[PDB]
């Protein structure tokens, strides 16, 4: 169980290393994706 | 009673030293990151 | 030649930014691991509190106070790991 | 667009907005090929 | 019975793998098939 | 614990040596960064 717990702590350390690294433009791209989804809802309201 | 006290003393001393070593290593790692972020090659760039 | 010196300085800066990425990734793992420790210590503190509730249900106040002494030790250890974590959070932001 | 009209006829605004996102991608790709074509038309006349 | 249960779990794993893969256009084609069925019901009402 | 405490005192002495050395222009650059942040807030108020 201690060997498995050391592998869990390696996945936690890997997740911490990804979390500090992964600051990206893609969050602003998701805001543009939500705006595009809002345009498809406005086209659905126009169709209705 | 001596054995119960001995086991308590060993357990507390071991875990306190282990977490002190871990926090000391993390503290010096952060200090070296701040020092290396300050200590940039500006004299070599200025010489070019 | 000054152009070769400044290009070498930019190359050395690529090694330095990789070292600082490693130091950030290490610090991120240390904060996540000390969070994991205090999280499991507080879950064990709940188990020892429920062991005390079982002891009180059986009328064994001696075992209830002993189980609460395990709860105290675990919550104090979690507060020590929260204090250690506060130093990791500030160092993690400093390196970032 | 006709796939979106079928989705709106069934009340599936989610599928209608998804189908309109394919329409957007295709018309933007056609505008990119029209821009590329404008360079081919001017080069074709220059060589002529 | 454990060997048969392992073959049942292989069919469940195969069904999970198909279920995550099989996201397709055909659902919008089924909405068009239901619209075409509605046209045959409108032609049956016209005949009646 | 005394060997670890001597390494902690070396990090304190290193932090004192950095603290007396690190008097720099960058504090006036941070005042310019805060002024630039104020311009982005004025552009956000204009957008609003």
């Amino acid at each position: 169980f201690e060997r498995m717990e050391n592998k869990v702590l390696d996945m936690e350390a890997t997740s911490q290393a990804a979390g500090e690294l992964a600051g990206f433009g893609i969050e602003n791209q998701f805001a543009q994706l939500e705006a595009s989804s809002g345009v498809e809802d406005e086209l659905a309201a126009l169709k209705a | 009673r001596n054995l119960a006290a001995l086991e308590a003393k060993i357990s507390e001393a071991k875990t306190k030293k282990n977490m002190l070593q871990a926090r000391a290593k993390a503290a010096k790692a952060n200090a070296e990151l701040q020092q290396t972020l300050g200590g940039l090659g500006t004299s070599s760039a200025t010489s070019a | 030649d000054p152009e070769k010196v400044l290009e070498q300085a930019v190359i050395d800066m690529q090694e330095d930014l990789v070292q600082l990425r490693q130091a950030v990734a290490r610090t991120i793992a240390e904060e996540k691991r000390t969070e994991q420790r205090l999280n499991q210590d507080t879950q064990e503190a709940k188990k020892w509190e429920d062991r005390a509730k079982l002891a009180l249900t059986n009328g064994e106040e001696n075992l209830a106070r002993e189980a609460l002494a395990r709860k105290k030790s675990l919550t104090d250890t979690a507060a020590a790991y929260q204090t250690q974590l506060a130093q990791q959070r500030t160092m993690s932001e400093n390196l970032r």
